């Protein structure tokens, strides 16, 4: 379940708005010494799609992808792959990924950094879904 | 000096068009065009209403000598812009009375096989729509048959009965008497009864 | 009333008059595609511009307008067109077929029989019934002029030889007044019989393709078929799930991902009448 | 049991509100002004004017803003707005020799009378994304030369005087107007050019490109491309003499094409013509190329590409029609599809019997 | 006598400065921001992303700003920028069933599981120019419904379960990549779809429209159009398990096409597929229509329209190539034209002898 | 030469920027009573172009055109046809056209309204021409 | 030097290596169009991308680059390409043919004979000499594979029968190494002889069409002609108005609207050398 947890928090960081993550990390005032293994680099992720949504693969263009990697003093490696071109955001995501692998930070960050971010994204999504569902065409109602 | 057109051009033109559409889609049915109260004499009310509804700069109008009057021409030009042509073959709308000759009738454009709509519409002013030789009309627009008796010229009756021009070619006939009119499209089978 | 800043029915008088002359010519030449100088509407080409222009050129203040799409008044495009006409004319509107003086439709003829003085205006994408056999107007025009309709008969016979049935299921070609092969618009074959000897005047507008044609009241309209493969209309094993009718064109509503579906009348006014009768 | 309910009107209203909100976008950002689009997105405006049929930069920018930058939707908006306006006049024929030049180039000669005037162009730029545009900047202070416009005769006039090309003569023929009468194939060159000017930029570009690749080759050289201000004049019935109503920014392209050797005259270059509103040129070039391609019946040319197929090209050129009809598939089609389904189910049952 | 002088570099610099000044426009107006273009001209951005090959809204808006709204120039700018970037990963195949829906409609059934979700659309709007946009306004306060997204299975899945259509099966074939190897005709469907996604919107729209008018008919119904956010995942070599790198706004179109009766299976509907970045749909619809048209060799179909001519369609679809080659005529061509002139003058002299 | 003079001043008014003309007319404080014969109306002028610039005519789209007409107390009729949609500008142009036909105003307005406007337009044109001519490609110079 | 933030010569190493393998294959197969996975450049397709990619894949720090268009270094596109290469490589550049190690050209071969170790890189719009006879690659590929060159010979013979001369005046097809019919790029017929048995290596890039081909040094290149209609180069009645040369390709400069013109060398470096000699 460790891999699933790492995937989940990396996902949450990858989907976070850079501004909110930066604000939340500044507020938590985490003191951690790290060195950048791989400087935040912006390149492309080639998008594979499927014929008919389910069939043979074909290349549906590319998207911008920024990747970063850091190492902590104890050797823990943090990584980040986020769509877009925000190098600072990628560095922050990699730092949080490294920290979340340390027993001293996993619980605290999960309660105060990751869960809050996921909840905010879910709230925004729910609001947008309500607005969109206003446009649903009603035809029949069961009596 | 010029004559007066519809008091309410939009609404009156729409009403007159709907009456004329009823007439053309149901041949032999008499309709009344009441929106215009005085025609541009010698043009009757129905003829003037049809011209005001349909005629414009895109539709040349030919008026036969008995119906060609300076005031009428000036009023037509002012109220519709419709170009006035002196030759029947150049007309989209042809206006005439009982004195229409066979030569003038045969000069009218009938359209072509590929462009049957490119012909002329003949507005003929008849003395009466009720006291002529009885005609039995069949075809599109008529459920079983319809009996009319307009007072028609011999040439017009020959054109209607014999149909020399092969369908889809042919002229569409609008008979006008005072404020009333009836329509016989090229499709109507006409038998002298 | 008209209180939107536009001319009544949104068309200038010149356009109305041109369209009216086209309508009269179409009536005099049943089934023949009359070209007309149609204009761009607030609706995109292919969303009913020809029907809109016809209705604008015929409609008056005392008309009761019914607009339907797929047989339903509440369809998105039907609502759009009807709201547009309410804005630019102010005419009374109805969902009841028997109270309508003008019926503008897309792909249905109402189950309720039409009556004298009613006009039904069809929205037509492809006014040329030979288009899918012969894509070029330069050829189909001549074929209509010379009554050279063999490619259509060959298409039908080849369809029978290949599949055992005529492949066309909607916009089924029809011979009008014994002469003109006409496209009845994308109505399903179910509706084609209603066109034969109908007391109402039928108008057909193809705005994008710039054609108007007409079937006058009480005109013969016969679907092309064979004696041993006679014209047959759509049938369903189920009645309407709402009103129980077995005589109406049905639309298939997919209810769940597990394959559960129901069938309900496409003609919503007819469905309401049937439901109120019972 | 199931009962029908009304949902169309409210769903439509909600959808339109959603689209308007998306068009506005983040309210923290200032709302775009039509003036800003007109000034700084001027090439999109040029395309919208040319294909919408109205040479009003402000209206084209308004349509673009309303269309959320969708050039097709904006073109349709302008084209539809055209229908609500009255034709107050018909201009006297434009005289492109009087154009006040922003740009004038010729590929057929190194140097020409009047010179190669590159004007404002993206030609010869290195297409490297300029990230400094992510923030406010300062436009370059333009250097200045002599203010006089040198005589710039049309290159085709210089070709024709040598006998290398044929002057385009005016016999007084009345132009066809496809806005008042639907096209009748085969169309006159006037109708074809009117339709090409209104045609989809991408479609015509692809057709011209195919002609360059051998599908109906016309051996084209860019004899002259001019972009500048041309005066518009009318003759009002009130006054009876010509009045200048202003000027329009227009681009004109004259292409030299494949020479021909007619039976009873010296061989000479053929030619194509393109004319558009604004500065965007490639529409004018493609229009000239496709105009030459559609000149095939005049020259008795055996067609080798779809660009020479008049009906195929012109019937599908107007993106108002094409976009409308392709989008109409989004409309409910379930009656039709039910008619198809019934047939298919019967066919399957018969095959499986 | 005449002496050559250097003018190329300074003329080019002046031309580029002129274009930059025109792009800035009237300095009294605030300079457009890339964020504003991204938010409020989002459909242009969608087109630029789809045809430029990079799904980065900010970069597409930057290209549009730099291109003065010229969609073709912006597409080329983004496409060129692609060349400077490294491929850091290849995504796992997209799974459109996981899309977070902004819009979902189906023309083949009145109502479907998940409902007709119109979302933000210009469909059913009356295209009347909204002059209130000439000044600042207030966006509508959106009404709200339940926030839950109902299950929205693909309509083609419901078709295939009935046996009316064929599931698109994955045999594991390696997709062709026309960005690394030039296309070889006849191309596989994967290559054809990759090229169609990059193709000119107008060209493909016109081709699809011609197919609707009988030039290679495919009897299309809009089986399903979805627009929404789809998650992108990769499998980095560093970690060896899948990571979600974010989500992209994409539109997917599945067209039901004319049924076929194969010798040894029940007759069934054919199908076409379209996929684009952003909300703009008509590109996806045209892509599906032309994809079905180019499926002709698979189905043994006798071609009746250029849309079925694979080489003609695909070789001229990319507007980067087409626009570049049509514009290249603006380049000096006086050496070749001189050769042409020499031949023509000799021909004229010989004929006149 | 009267018709040429009227054409010239109408041209100058038609090419003027609405703001400068409005400012200049406000400054001149001309007291003239007039009635609008034709309210400023915006429609279309259909543009006729020529094949090859010199040959057969064809319709190259339309442009917006605003027209206005006024009458002075003495019966003088002023007219204006200007590209665009500025109704107020069209009314001002028509008023100036009417005034310029009155002997009491022709000389004064010509010296203080028309000539100044033409000079300003010519100056703007000359400046733009200089900027554009910076982009001319030089190949040879006569020695 | 390279101080622009881009890799040397702007191409990533993978693209350079792919193009280099393509170049080697092209050299080993003279006249054959080698497909290659070309990339989009800062210049639009059709503005020299293939030549740019070739030069970027071959150029080194010690190379002296000459870029010409229409035979002139100062041409707009020549200036653009040369400035781009100066930005992304920093290499020395020259207008002198005899000092250039790499010559990238559009539509001219310099009058100054090339020498060993020089490479001349041609920009090619249409790499297929049969394209204007046969628009489809699916056919021209097979024709090259099977050496089925009859359509070209028929084109030439029909040209002679129609006009009395071969109609092609630039991009004149040439047989290379006795086997491959090759497009020499849109150089005038005047330049085709220079390609035969030349000490320099000739490379040809068509970026839009995605082809690279080559003519190694000292390879036979023979223009297709007939014995009684032998290959003839462009001629003019006037010498160069500047240097007086009668042996150079001339460009026609239109001086005034009254028909006054002059003729001057297209090869501006050759013209400068001739003017300095006198
Ligand atoms: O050309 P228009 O604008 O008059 O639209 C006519 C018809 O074309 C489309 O195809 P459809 O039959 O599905 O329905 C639409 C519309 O009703
Ligand atoms: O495809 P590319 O980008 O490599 O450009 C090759 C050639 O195509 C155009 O045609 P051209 O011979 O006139 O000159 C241009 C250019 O040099
Ligand atoms: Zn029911
Ligand atoms: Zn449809
Ligand atoms: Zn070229
Ligand atoms: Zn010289």
């Amino acid at each position: 379940a460790d891999t699933a947890t790492r995937q989940h928090w990396m996902s949450v960081l990858a989907h976070s708005q850079p501004a909110e993550l930066a604000a939340r990390l500044n507020a938590l005032n985490i003191t951690a010494d790290y060195e950048v293994i791989r400087a935040a680099e912006t390149g492309l992720v080639q998008i594979q799609a499927r014929m008919g949504g389910t069939g043979e693969r074909f290349f549906a263009g590319d998207a911008t992808l920024t990747r970063a990697a850091v190492r902590l003093t104890d050797g823990t490696l943090g990584y980040s792959w986020v769509l877009g071109r925000d190098k600072q955001h990628a560095e922050r995501c990699a730092l949080i990924d490294a920290l979340m692998q340390q027993s001293r930070h996993f619980q605290n960050l999960s309660e105060t950094l990751i869960a809050p971010l996921d909840a905010d994204r879910m709230a925004r999504i729910a609001a947008r879904q309500a607005e969109v569902n206003a446009s649903r065409v009603d035809f029949f109602t069961m009596v | 000096t010029l004559e007066t057109a519809f008091m309410l051009p939009v609404q009156d033109a729409q009403h007159s068009f709907r009456r004329l559409l009823k007439a053309m889609s149901e041949p032999g049915v008499i309709v009344a065009l009441h929106q215009l109260k005085r025609g541009w004499q010698p043009l009757n009310i129905a003829t003037t209403s049809v011209l005001l509804t349909l005629a414009d700069n895109d539709t040349p109008v030919w008026l036969s000598t008995p119906l060609n009057n300076d005031i009428v021409n000036q009023s037509l030009r002012f109220h519709t812009n419709a170009p006035l042509v002196s030759q029947p073959e150049q007309a989209t709308f042809a206006v005439t009375d009982e004195a229409i000759s066979s030569e003038q009738l045969n000069a009218l454009s009938t359209g072509t096989a590929v462009a049957p709509e490119a012909g002329a519409t003949l507005i003929l002013q008849v003395a009466s729509l009720s006291g002529g030789r009885m005609l039995r009309l069949t075809g599109a627009g008529i459920a079983e048959e319809r009996m009319i008796a307009p007072q028609l010229p011999e040439c017009i009756l020959h054109e209607l009965t014999e149909r020399p021009h092969p369908f889809p070619l042919g002229i569409d006939l609008i008979l006008t008497c005072g404020e009333r009119l009836l329509a016989i499209p090229r499709t109507t089978h006409v038998e002298v009864c | 009333a008209n209180l939107s800043g536009y001319n009544f029915a949104y068309l200038d008088e010149q356009t109305k008059r041109m369209i009216r002359r086209a309508i009269l010519k179409a009536v005099a030449i049943p089934g023949y595609q009359v070209p007309f100088g149609g204009r761009e509407m607030p609706m995109p080409y292919g969303w009913g511009t020809g029907g809109i222009q016809l209705t604008a050129s015929v409609i008056g203040e005392s008309d009761v307008l019914k607009v339907i799409d797929q047989g339903a008044d509440d369809t998105t495009n039907a609502v759009s067109i009807r709201n547009f006409f309410k804005r630019v004319t102010g005419v009374n509107t109805t969902e009841r077929t028997d109270d309508a003086t003008l019926i503008q439709t897309r792909h249905r003829i109402p189950e309720t029989p039409l009556t004298e003085d009613q006009i039904i205006i069809f929205q037509v994408p492809i006014p040329e019934p030979l288009r899918f056999i012969e894509p070029r107007e330069t050829e189909t025009r001549t074929m209509h002029a010379l009554e050279e309709y063999g490619v259509m008969q060959v298409k039908l016979y080849e369809d029978i030889a290949r599949f055992g049935h005529i492949a066309t299921t909607y916009a089924y070609p029809v011979k009008v007044n014994g002469r003109y092969v006409m496209d009845p618009s994308p109505i399903p074959k179910f509706d084609n019989p209603k066109m034969d000897m109908m007391p109402a005047l039928q108008l057909f507008g193809a705005g994008r393709e710039k054609r108007i044609y007409a079937v006058p009241p009480f005109t013969r309209v016969e679907s092309l078929d064979f004696d041993d493969h006679p014209f047959t209309v759509q049938q369903w094993d189920e009645p309407c799930a709402i009103c129980g009718s077995t005589h109406s064109y049905l639309d298939e509503v997919v209810l769940d991902d597990a394959g559960n579906r129901m069938f309900v009348c496409s003609d919503t006014d007819y469905c309401r009448q049937q439901s109120e009768a019972k | 049991m199931y009962v029908a309910v009304k949902g169309g009107e409210k769903a439509i209203d909600a959808a339109h509100a959603l689209q308007e909100s998306r068009r506005r976008g983040d309210t923290d950002l200032p709302e775009l002004s039509v003036a800003q689009i007109e000034q700084q997105l001027n090439l999109a405006v040029d395309r919208v004017m040319t294909e919408g049929g109205i040479a009003d930069r402000e209206l084209a920018a308004l349509a673009l803003k309303q269309a959320s930058g969708d050039n097709v939707e904006a073109i349709f908006l302008l084209r539809a707005y055209r229908t609500t306006l009255a034709k107050l006049a018909v201009s006297e024929p434009l005289d492109t020799t009087g154009m006040r030049l922003e740009r004038r180039i010729s590929a057929v000669y190194k140097d020409i009378p009047g010179g190669q005037l590159l004007g404002p162009t993206y030609d010869y730029t290195h297409r490297l994304l300029d990230f400094t545009l992510l923030a406010n900047g300062e436009a370059p202070t333009l250097t200045t030369a002599d203010s006089e416009q040198q005589p710039s005769p049309h290159v085709f006039s210089l070709l024709a005087r040598q006998g290398l090309a044929k002057f385009e003569e005016d016999s007084g023929a009345q132009p066809d107007d496809i806005t008042r009468t639907p096209p009748v194939y085969p169309c006159s060159r006037s109708s074809r050019l009117q339709q090409l000017m209104r045609g989809d930029e991408g479609y015509l570009l692809a057709l011209a490109y195919s002609t360059q690749r051998g599908y109906g080759r016309n051996h084209p050289f860019a004899g002259e491309i001019r972009s500048g201000y041309i005066d518009v004049s009318i003759v009002p019935e009130e006054l009876g003499f010509a009045v200048n109503v202003g000027e329009l920014l227009m681009t004109e392209c004259e292409m030299v094409n494949g020479f021909i050797d007619p039976p009873d005259e010296p061989p000479h270059f053929t030619r194509g013509y393109g004319l558009v509103f604004g500065m965007s040129e490639r529409k004018a070039m493609a229009m000239a190329l496709v105009d030459r391609a559609l000149q095939a019946p005049e020259y008795g040319e055996h067609a080798t590409g779809p660009a020479q197929d008049e009906e195929f090209v012109l019937a599908h050129a107007d993106n108002v029609e094409a976009a409308g009809f392709v989008s109409h598939l989004k409309l409910p089609h379930y009656v039709d599809f039910q008619a198809e389904l019934e047939l298919l189910k019967r066919l399957q049952q018969e095959k499986n019997h």
